[PDB]
């Protein structure tokens, strides 16, 4: 998961 | 009590799928991007909206091409909409160019701008960070700034979470949501249902042990004067 | 999805009354904030709320009723409610004696820093301007940040209006809203028809002329994860 | 009318  | 939706079309809605940055803002391509533009687009398009993609814009076009919106005539739209996808920090969105301050985006539709706007809903929805906080969880004249709606992806200072492989989980929550009742639920019934799927369903898996295990929590913000249901219904 | 409202207690409620305020701040006399919490003390408790209402706090006061609010024991509680009334400025409330932000009020209840209130709706409603321009008008691990709504009487960046005879704009129709719907109508639109109400039945009346017909729009943030009704 |  990554993130804005 | 509700806005009146009996117009010829629901109206207009734009989005702004940002996918790739220049190398000099310091951003990461935002992978699971694509995903979140065509399930937006299907479901916006499902509701009646007349759905049009902007894809890696810089903030230049950003400015303009929502500015025209504007500037168009509205008057047979029951209300307009605006999603935004990109890399953000607080008050800010990413273009690919650099960073550009939300409140300049969406005041080009304060009612004493967009005239054939005016008393009509302005909806805005915005998958970016807002800052750098993770959540750990735990076990008749009308003001011209009326008739807003911007549902964030999460709460200002807080990351915003994208699944490279499934999208943003705003995104997949809030399509999720529309496709079983974007036409039979209020709209902050809508969003808290969002609320709901996106901190009860969702929970960072990551290398960085840091980044693990952490939630998050959407944000809704209503400026609205009356319900607002997609069906004329 | 409605939050479960059955417990013996709706609630606390809170109300920070500000009226006064130190010379070295040179803050105006908040008249009107008076009919203000009275309405609202009615109102809240109506609803089943256990109301306290907590005149001329002070920023360390305020911190204090609040951190201390958020370590009682919540178990048997719907939920919590906490209304402050005072000046502000964007991000900040006033105390008589200065300035806090209203962060730090509401971090209190964080799911990780009030447990007992873990996935029970916190609401905070808040008087106050928020700076400086005005309105001309037209024609299951949790979150630790979930179930908080704060009701703003205003937008960021603006002031809030008060009549001194009839109150602020906000209260005046929050207050007629709850009087009429608080039982039978969700939180959301409650809050809808209050935006509605402030929207179009006030305009600022003043000499100045700078300050004379403005209008106003409250803002409503939730970050609730079920519909909230305060009967059944 | 006074401001907040």
């Amino acid at each position: 998961d990554e993130v804005x | 009590y509700q806005y009146n939706m009996n117009f010829e079309k629901l109206g207009k809605c734009i989005i702004i799928n940002n996918k790739n940055f220049d190398k000099v803002t310091g951003m990461g391509v935002r992978n699971g991007t694509d995903k979140d533009a065509e399930a937006l687009f299907k479901c916006f398009r499902s509701l009646g909206f007349d759905v049009i993609v902007y894809n890696d814009c810089s903030c230049a076009k950003m400015q303009d091409l929502l500015k025209k919106a504007s500037e168009e005539d509205h008057t047979n739209a029951a209300c307009f909409a605006c999603i935004l996808l990109s890399h953000g920090e607080e008050n800010v969105i990413y273009g690919k160019d650099g960073v550009t301050p939300i409140k300049d985006l969406t005041a080009h539709f304060r009612g004493d701008r967009s005239k054939t706007l005016l008393e009509k809903p302005k909806l805005f929805f915005i998958q970016a960070c807002r800052g750098t906080e993770l959540d750990d969880g735990i076990q008749y004249k009308a003001p011209v700034e009326a008739d807003f709606l911007f549902a964030y992806s999460t709460v200002p200072g807080y990351y915003s979470w994208r699944s490279p492989g499934r999208g943003s989980w705003f995104v997949q929550a809030l399509c999720s949501i529309l496709e079983e009742h974007g036409k039979d639920l209020e709209i902050m019934q809508i969003l808290t249902r969002v609320n709901d799927r996106v901190a009860r369903h969702f929970e960072s898996q990551s290398d960085d042990p840091h980044f693990h295990e952490k939630k998050q929590i959407p944000c809704v913000v209503s400026m609205l004067t009356k319900e607002l249901y997609f069906s004329q219904h």
